[PDB]
C-alpha cells in the first residue's frame, strides 16, 4: 500500500543519526555531525607552525603521529628540507607502531559492538605496551608531539629497541589468540558476512580510501605507489579480498597488522647511527647544550620559539596513508610565520557520508556493524 | 606459542633513568663543525617560479608521444619505487 | 452567493479594523490597498490571512494575489463555496 | 598481493584471479577480449568524427585509439595486452567505452572554439638544488 | 576458518542469490559440497553439535588459568620515563636564588596562552617576575615551555597525581609553582642527568 | 626587461587576481555584511 | 573502478615510464592544448603526490566548471577517478575574495591535480554532485564556512556548526571567538547563548621582523 | 511589476502558511498570536527593503529558509524565539516615547563609558 517511511532518532549518546525505515528495512541514512566540531581550522591560522603542530595530535586521537606526518610533509616540501636517514627510519618505526595501536582499537570496539567482549580486554594491554613505547620517547602516552619539521624532537632512547624487539617476538601469538575467538565462529560471520558491501566504482566514486578499498579489490597502497621517508626500503605485503565486506575488510585489517610487524621488524635491524634531526639551524632548533654556549645558537633559539622559520610563499598538498586512509593537508602560504590556509583531508569524513547508500537494504541491528567497520573518529571528521 | 606477561628482567630490566651506558648523541655533522658557509646549502630561498611564453602556439606533436611507447610485453620499462626520500648526505 | 454580502463586509470591516497602519475612519466598502489605503504587497499578504483567519478557508497565493480591493476581497468570500 | 583466505588460490588461471578480485561480480560478468576491446576502439574512432577535424581534442583520441589497436593488432594473446596496457581487459573495453561516452558532450561545450589571439599563462616552478647541487 | 557457506551470509540479497543460482560454486572462498558419507558426516559435525564455539571457550578456559595483568594502584604503581610531562614547576640554583629572569619565551611559545607573565627590576638590579601564572586548565601539557626555556627554570615534573575539588585550585600563581619545585627538586635533577645527554 | 619578484609563487597570485570575469565583480554599499550574517550594530562602529 | 589487483608478484616499481614521463612533463600543455577554453591559468608546481616531481594546477571558470572535470575524470589519458576534497581559500583584497579548490587523484596512473574556481560572495558555483558522489558533503561544508552557494545541489544546508549558527566562521573578517557564547541559567533552566565576555582576553603577538624577505 | 520576481511576497507567504505549525509544535499559544507574529516576521523583511541587487536577495532568501526550517524540526526551542525574536520587536516598539524626558544620548551616558554591544 502507500507506506509512509517510519523514522528513528538513534542517539543524543557524538554521533546522531535519522534513520527511516519500511518496517524491518531501513530505507535512508543521515549522519548529523558537528558535536565535536571545535573550529580546529581556523585557530591554527592564528599560530605559528610549530604552535599549530599539536593541534594534529587531537585529530584522529587513537592515530596520532601519522596525523602529525603529514602536515610536517607538507611544511618540508615548501620549506625544502631534507631528513636525515635514522629519522627517517624512525618515522617509518613509529608510524608502523601507530597503525597497530588503531587496528587494534578498531577490530576490538567493532566486536564490541557485535557483543563479543574478551577480545577489547585482551588487546588493550598490548595498546598500554604500545603506550609505554610512546612515552619512553616523548614523554606523553598519546599526544606525543614527537614528528617535527626536519626530523623527530628527541633521539631514541638506549633501550628502546631491545624491548620493541621482545613486544614483536609476541605480537604474533596475541593476533593469533584474537582470531581464535572471531575468524571461525558461526556468529560472527553471520553478522559481517555480506554486510555492507562496497565494489571498486563506488569506492572511488565515494572518495574511498583504506582497508576499505582494498577489500574491494584494488591494489592501492600509498607506502607502496607514492613512498614518502624510507616506506620504498620496506619489503611488505598489500593484503587483498574481493566482497567488499565487512568480513574481509576484518581479515584485511588483521593481515595490515602482520604486515606492520613485518615492517616493525625491518626497522629495528636497520637502525642507523647518524643525526635525527635536519641540520638547516634556521629551521630546525640547535641541541641545549650548543644554544647555552655560542652565539648564534642562542639568537636561532630565541628566534625559532618566539617568530619561527619562514615558509616561503607557495601552496602543497600532502597525504598519508593513516590507518583509517589518506589523511590530506592542503597548505596555503602567503610567506609569514603563520598558515594563511590549513585545509584537513580527512578519510572517515568521506567513509561517513556513504552510511545512506551502505545501509540500504540492511535492518537496525546492523547500522553499528557498518558504522564500526568504517572506523570513524568523530575528532578529525569534526575538524 | 610465545606468552604474555614476561617474569622478572626479562623485559625492561633497567629503568630509562639508569640507564648501564652512558649515551653520547651526535647533535651536527662532523663535515659543518668548522666549515659553516650557510649560503651554499641554503635551499629555502633558492627556489624559483618563472612564468612560461604564453602557451598559445605551441606544437603539441601526438606523434612522437605515442612513438616512443611500447607495444610488446618485453621492450616495457617501469620506473622503480624511489627507496629513500633525500637525505643530503645527512 | 453562497452566503450575505452585509455581514460579510461589517466582518471584513472589523477585521480591517485591527490593524496598526491601518485608519479605522478610512475604510470604505469599496476601496483599494495600493492607492487609498496605502499598503504593499506583505501588508496586503497580512489582511488576507486575517481574512482567511475569520472567514475560516485557505487561499492560495494566485488568488490571495489577485485579490487587491475590499469589494474583490468580498466578491472572491462570496463565491467561495466551502466559507463559513 | 596477499590474499586474505586462508584456503590456497592458484592464480596463474587468470579466470581465478579475476573472480577474487570481484571483476565478474562488480564490473563485467562477461569476460572481455581482445574483439570487445577492438569493437570498442572502431566505436570511438567513429565517434570522435563529430568534432572538428582541426582540433587537438580530435587528434588526441585519434592518436590513442591508433596506438591502442596497434598494440592489438601486434599482441594475439589477451595476457600480453594486459602486460602492454597495465590493467584487465575489462577496465580497457570500459575505458573505451568513457572515452565514446564523453566526445557528445564535449563537442556540445566546444572547447576549440577561442579566437585566434587566445593566451594562457603559464608559471613554472624550479627547484633550488638545479643551481645549488651539481651540474 | 574463513570460508563461506550458503546459508551463512548476514544479508538477504545473498541469501537470495544463493538459493537460486550456483554462482558461488565458481567462486574459491566458498567451501564445496560434500562429495561422498564421510564429508557429509565432517560437515553435520560442523554445523550440528558446534565444535567451532568450543575452540573459542577452550581458549577462554585457558584463560581462566591463566595469569593477571592487573597492579593493585595506589599500592602498586605502573611505569614511567624521565621525559614524562606531569606537574609545572618552576626551579632554583642551589644558593637559592630562581633560575627565571622573565625572559617572556615560554609565554611566547605557548600554544595554550596559558601563562601569563609581568615583571620588572628587583631592588638589588636583578631582572626577576612579578607575576607567573600557568592556568592548568588551559595547558595542553605539551612541555614547549620546558623546551623554550633557556635557563631550565620551568619544567614538567613527575607528578600526575593531582587532582582538586575546585577548579580555582587549578590556578596555578608563582608562589605555588616554586613550592612544587622545592619538593620535586631532587627528583627533577635526577631526572635531568639523563635527559640532558639528548636535550 | 621587467623583474618584479619575478621568482616566487607571488607571480601566480598577481594573476589569479586579474582573471577575466572575476576580476570585475562588485557589490552594493552595504550589501556584503547583511549576506555575512553577523550582528549588525558590529557595522555602526 | 580501476587499480585491480592484477600481479601477484611483489612489483618493485611505482608506473611505466613513457606515462610516468607523459604525467610529470606535458600533461599541462596537453590539457591546455585540447580544451583551450576550459584553461585561464595554469601552474606547474611542487606536486602533490611526491617531493620529488612536478604536478599541475588548472584554473577555470564557473561556466565550464563541471564539462572540464568530467573530461579530466573520462578522457583517456586523465583518468582522474577519485575527488579527494573541495574547499576555499579567502583572499580579501581581490574583487573576488574566494577560490574554490578540488583535489583530484588518478589512481590509473598514479597521478594528481589541482583545479581551481575564483569567485565573489555571490557568484554560485555549479555542484559536482552528479560528477562525484563526495563533492555533497565537501560543498555542504564550504557553504557553511565559507559562504560559496552551490546551485543545483539536492539539499545545501550547514553541517558543522551550531543549529542557529548565522555567519561563515572562517572568512577572514569573522572573529577566531565569535560573537556569542553558551552558559546554563538556573532561572530559565535552560542553555542560553548571550553576547561574548571574556575573563582573560586574547593575547595577538607580534613577532615579524622588519628585516624579513620573504613576506608576500 | 513587483520587484526582482516578487520572491519576497512569495517567501513571506510561503511562512505565514508555516507559522501555526510552528505555534502549536513550540507552544506559543498564550505567548504571543499569529497576527502580531506575522507582522514580526514581515517587520524581518523590511529591514532589506533597499537590496539593489537580486543575487544578495536570493541569497537573504535562502538563509532565511535555512533559518525556517531549524525553527520547525525543534533545534531551537521557544526560549530562543523569545531571546531572539519577539523581544527585540517589543523592545524596539516598548521603549518608543518613554516616561521619562531623557534623550538616548543622556541613557547611554549614565549606562557605561562605551557603546552597549549586541543584545
Ligand atoms: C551451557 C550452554 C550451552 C550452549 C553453549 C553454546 C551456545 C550456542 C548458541 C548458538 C547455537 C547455534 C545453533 O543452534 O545453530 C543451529 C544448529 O545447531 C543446533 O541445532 C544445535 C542444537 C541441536 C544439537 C544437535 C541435534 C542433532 C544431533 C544428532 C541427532 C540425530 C542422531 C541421534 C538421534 C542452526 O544453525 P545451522 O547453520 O545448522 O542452521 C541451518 C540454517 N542456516
Ligand atoms: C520563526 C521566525 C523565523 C523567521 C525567519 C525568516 C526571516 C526571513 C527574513 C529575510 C527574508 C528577506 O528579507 S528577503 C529580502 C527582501 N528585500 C528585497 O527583496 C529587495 C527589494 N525590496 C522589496 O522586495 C521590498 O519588500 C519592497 C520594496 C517592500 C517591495 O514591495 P512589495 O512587497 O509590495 O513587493
Ligand atoms: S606544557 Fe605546554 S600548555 Fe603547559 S605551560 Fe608549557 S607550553 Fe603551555
Ligand atoms: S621560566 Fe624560563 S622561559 Fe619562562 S620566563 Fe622564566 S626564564 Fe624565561
Amino acid at each position: 500500500a502507500k507506506v509512509n517511511n517510519f523514522t528513528l532518532n538513534f542517539g543524543p549518546q557524538v554521533l546522531r543519526l535519522v534513520l527511516e525505515m519500511q518496517g524491518e528495512i531501513i530505507m535512508r541514512a543521515d549522519p548529523h555531525i558537528g558535536l565535536l566540531h571545535r573550529g580546529t581550522e581556523k585557530l591554527l591560522e592564528y599560530k605559528t607552525y610549530l604552535q599549530g603542530l599539536p593541534y594534529f595530535d587531537r585529530l584522529d586521537y587513537v592515530s596520532m603521529m601519522c596525523m602529525e606526518h603529514s602536515y610536517v610533509l607538507a611544511i618540508e616540501q615548501l620549506l625544502n628540507v631534507s631528513v636525515p636517514l635514522r629519522g627517517q627510519y624512525i618515522r617509518v618505526l613509529f608510524s608502523e607502531i601507530t597503525r597497530v595501536l588503531n587496528h587494534l582499537l578498531a577490530i576490538t570496539c567493532h566486536s564490541m559492538d557485535v557483543g563479543a567482549l574478551t577480545p577489547f580486554l585482551w588487546a588493550f594491554e598490548e595498546r598500554e605496551k604500545l603506550f609505554e613505547f610512546y612515552e619512553r620517547v616523548s614523554g606523553a602516552r598519546m599526544h606525543a608531539a614527537y614528528f617535527r619539521v626536519g626530523g623527530v624532537s628527541q633521539d631514541l632512547p638506549i633501550g628502546l629497541l631491545r624491548d620493541v624487539y621482545d613486544w614483536a617476538r609476541q605480537f604474533a601469538s596475541r593476533l593469533d589468540e584474537m582470531e581464535e575467538l572471531l575468524t571461525g565462529n558461526r556468529i560472527w560471520k553471520e553478522r559481517t558476512v555480506d554486510v555492507g558491501t562496497i565494489t571498486a566504482q563506488m569506492a572511488w566514486d565515494w572518495g574511498c580510501s583504506g582497508p576499505i578499498l582494498r577489500a574491494s579489490g584494488i591494489d592501492w597502497d600509498l607506502r607502496k605507489t607514492q613512498p614518502y621517508d624510507a616506506y620504498g626500503k620496506m619489503q611488505f605485503n598489500v593484503p587483498i579480498a574481493g566482497h567488499g565486506d565487512c568480513y574481509d575488510r576484518y581479515l584485511v585489517r588483521l593481515q595490515e597488522m602482520r604486515e606492520s610487524l613485518r615492517i616493525i621488524y625491518q626497522c629495528l635491524n636497520e637502525m642507523p647511527d647518524g643525526l635525527y634531526k635536519s641540520p638547516d639551524g634556521k629551521v630546525c632548533p640547535p641541541s641545549r647544550s650548543t644554544m647555552k654556549q655560542s652565539m648564534e645558537a642562542l639568537i636561532h633559539h630565541f628566534k625559532l620559539y618566539t617568530e619561527g622559520f619562514h615558509v616561503p610563499a607557495g601552496e602543497t598538498y600532502r597525504a598519508v596513508e593513516a590507518p583509517k586512509g589518506e589523511f590530506g593537508v592542503y597548505l596555503v602560504s602567503r610567506g609569514g610565520n603563520r598558515p594563511y590556509r590549513c585545509k584537513i583531508r580527512s578519510p572517515g569524513y568521506a567513509h561517513l557520508q556513504m552510511t545512506d547508500v551502505i545501509s540500504r537494504g540492511a535492518m537496525l541491528a546492523d547500522v553499528v556493524t557498518i558504522i564500526g567497520t568504517l572506523d570513524v573518529v568523530f575528532g578529525e571528521i569534526d575538524r | 606459542f610465545e606468552h604474555y606477561l614476561p617474569m622478572g628482567l626479562e623485559y625492561r630490566k633497567f629503568s630509562p633513568g639508569t640507564q648501564p651506558v652512558k649515551a653520547v648523541v651526535p647533535h651536527d655533522s662532523p663535515k659543518l663543525v668548522y666549515d659553516i658557509k650557510y649560503f651554499v646549502r641554503d635551499y629555502r630561498r633558492n627556489n624559483k617560479y618563472t612564468a612560461r611564453t604564453v602557451d598559445a602556439k605551441t606544437t603539441f606533436d601526438f606523434d612522437k608521444l605515442y612513438a616512443g611507447m611500447p607495444t610488446k610485453p618485453e621492450q616495457v620499462k617501469n620506473v622503480t619505487r624511489p627507496l629513500i626520500m633525500p637525505t643530503r648526505g645527512y | 452567493g453562497f452566503l450575505d454580502k452585509d455581514s460579510v463586509t461589517e466582518r471584513v470591516l472589523h477585521v480591517t479594523k485591527h490593524f496598526e497602519k491601518i485608519d479605522a475612519s478610512k475604510v470604505s466598502p469599496a476601496a483599494s490597498f495600493e492607492k487609498d489605503l496605502g499598503l504593499d504587497s506583505l501588508d496586503v499578504v497580512e489582511l488576507v490571512m486575517a481574512l482567511e483567519e475569520e472567514f475560516g478557508l485557505e487561499i492560495p497565493d494566485a488568488e490571495a494575489d489577485k485579490i487587491a480591493s475590499v469589494g474583490d476581497a468580498i466578491n472572491y468570500i462570496c463565491s467561495n463555496p466551502m466559507a463559513k | 598481493f596477499k590474499a586474505v583466505a586462508d584456503v590456497e588460490i592458484d592464480f596463474n588461471n587468470r579466470e581465478v584471479l579475476k573472480k577474487y578480485v570481484g571483476i565478474r561480480d562488480h564490473l563485467s560478468k562477461e569476460p572481455g577480449t581482445r574483439g570487445k576491446l577492438i569493437e570498442a576502439l572502431t566505436e570511438v574512432l567513429s565517434s570522435i568524427k563529430a568534432a572538428p577535424e582541426g582540433s587537438d581534442y580530435r587528434k588526441a583520441v585519434e592518436a590513442s585509439c591508433i596506438y591502442r589497436l596497434k598494440v592489438c593488432k601486434e599482441n594475439e594473446s589477451d595476457a600480453a595486452i594486459e602486460e602492454v596496457l597495465d590493467a584487465h581487459l575489462e577496465e580497457l573495453i570500459k575505458e573505451a567505452k568513457e572515452e565514446a561516452r564523453l566526445v557528445p558532450l564535449i563537442a556540445g561545450n566546444a572547447p576549440w572554439d577561442v579566437p585566434a589571439d587566445y593566451a594562457v599563462p603559464v608559471v613554472d616552478y624550479t627547484d633550488a638544488a638545479t643551481i645549488l647541487d651539481a651540474p | 576458518g574463513t570460508e563461506r557457506r550458503p546459508g551463512e551470509s548476514g544479508a538477504w540479497k545473498q541469501i537470495e542469490r544463493q538459493r537460486y543460482a550456483s554462482d558461488w560454486e565458481n567462486d574459491p572462498t566458498f567451501k564445496r559440497t560434500p562429495k561422498n558419507l564421510a564429508e557429509v558426516l565432517d560437515d553435520s559435525a560442523s554445523m550440528l553439535l558446534l565444535t567451532d564455539v568450543w575452540r573459542g571457550m577452550a581458549y577462554t578456559l585457558g584463560a581462566f588459568f591463566d595469569k593477571k595483568v592487573t597492579i593493585m594502584y595506589p599500592f602498586e604503581k605502573g611505569q614511567l620515563s624521565p621525559r614524562f610531562r606531569g606537574e609545572h614547576a618552576l626551579r632554583r640554583y642551589p644558593t637559592g636564588e630562581e633560575r627565571c629572569i622573565a625572559c617572556k619565551l615560554c609565554e611566547a611559545i605557548c600554544p595554550a596562552q596559558a601563562i601569563t607573565i609581568e615583571a620588572e627590576e628587583r631592588e638589588d638590579g636583578s631582572r626577576r617576575t612579578t607575576r607567573y601564572d600557568i592556568d592548568m586548565t588551559k595547558c595542553i601539557y605539551c612541555g614547549f615551555c620546558q623546551e623554550a626555556c633557556p635557563v631550565d627554570a620551568i619544567v614538567e615534573g613527575p607528578n600526575f597525581e593531582f587532582s582538586t575539588e575546585t577548579r580555582e585550585e587549578l590556578l596555578y600563581d608563582k608562589q605555588k609553582l616554586l613550592e612544587n619545585g622545592d619538593k620535586w627538586e631532587t627528583e627533577i635533577a635526577t631526572n635531568l642527568r639523563t635527559e640532558s645527554l639528548y636535550r | 626587461e621587467f623583474a618584479t619578484a619575478s621568482a616566487d609563487y607571488s607571480i601566480a597570485m598577481k594573476k589569479a587576481a586579474e582573471i577575466t570575469g572575476a576580476a570585475e565583480s562588485a557589490m552594493g554599499p552595504k550589501e556584503g555584511g547583511f549576506t555575512a550574517g553577523v550582528p549588525l550594530d558590529t557595522f555602526t562602529r | 573502478g580501476y587499480a585491480y589487483a592484477r600481479k601477484t608478484t611483489d612489483k618493485d616499481y611505482i608506473a611505466s615510464e613513457h606515462m610516468q614521463a607523459f604525467g610529470n612533463t606535458q600533461l599541462t600543455d596537453y590539457i591546455i592544448k585540447t580544451v583551450p577554453k576550459f584553461v585561464k591559468m595554469a601552474v606547474t608546481g611542487p606536486a602533490q603526490s611526491s617531493v620529488l616531481y612536478q604536478e599541475p594546477t588548472i584554473y577555470t571558470t564557473p561556466e565550464s566548471l563541471v564539462p572540464l572535470m568530467v573530461f579530466l575524470r573520462d578522457h583517456t589519458n586523465t583518468q582522474f577517478k577519485c575527488l579527494l576534497d573541495v574547499t576555499a581559500v579567502d583572499f580579501p583584497e581581490r574583487a573576488a575574495r574566494f577560490e574554490v579548490v578540488y583535489h583530484l587523484l588518478s589512481p590509473r596512473w598514479n597521478n594528481r591535480i589541482r583545479v581551481k574556481v575564483c569567485v565573489d560572495e555571490v557568484t554560485a558555483v555549479p555542484t559536482l554532485c552528479k560528477v562525484f558522489n563526495t563533492a555533497n558533503w565537501f560543498e555542504r561544508e564550504t557553504w557553511d564556512m565559507f559562504g560559496v552557494f552551490f546551485s543545483g545541489h539536492p539539499d545545501l544546508r550547514r553541517i558543522l556548526t551550531d543549529y542557529g549558527f548565522t555567519g561563515h566562521p572562517l572568512r577572514k573578517d569573522f572573529p577566531m571567538t565569535g560573537y556569542q557564547e553558551v552558559r546554563y541559567d538556573y532561572g530559565k533552566k535552560r542553555v542560553v547563548s548571550e553576547p561574548l565576555e571574556l575573563t582573560q582576553e586574547f593575547r595577538y603577538f607580534d613577532f615579524n621582523s622588519p628585516w624579513e624577505t620573504l613576506n608576500r | 511589476k513587483r520587484l526582482f520576481g516578487g520572491a519576497a511576497r512569495h517567501f513571506y507567504f510561503e511562512i505565514c502558511r508555516c507559522l501555526p505549525f510552528i505555534q502549536r509544535l513550540h507552544k506559543m499559544e498564550e505567548m504571543v498570536s499569529l497576527k502580531e507574529l506575522r507582522a514580526i516576521v514581515k517587520e524581518k523583511f523590511k529591514e532589506y527593503k533597499d537590496v539593489k541587487d537580486g543575487r544578495v536577495v536570493d541569497l537573504l532568501i535562502f538563509k532565511g529558509r535555512e533559518e525556517i526550517e531549524t525553527y520547525l524540526l525543534m533545534h531551537k526551542q521557544r526560549h530562543h524565539v523569545v531571546t531572539e525574536v519577539v523581544e527585540p520587536y517589543y523592545a524596539k516598539q516598548r521603549a518608543v516615547k518613554k516616561v521619562t524626558t531623557n534623550s538616548p544620548f543622556l541613557d547611554s551616558f549614565l549606562s557605561s563609558g562605551y557603546a552597549a554591544i549586541g543584545v
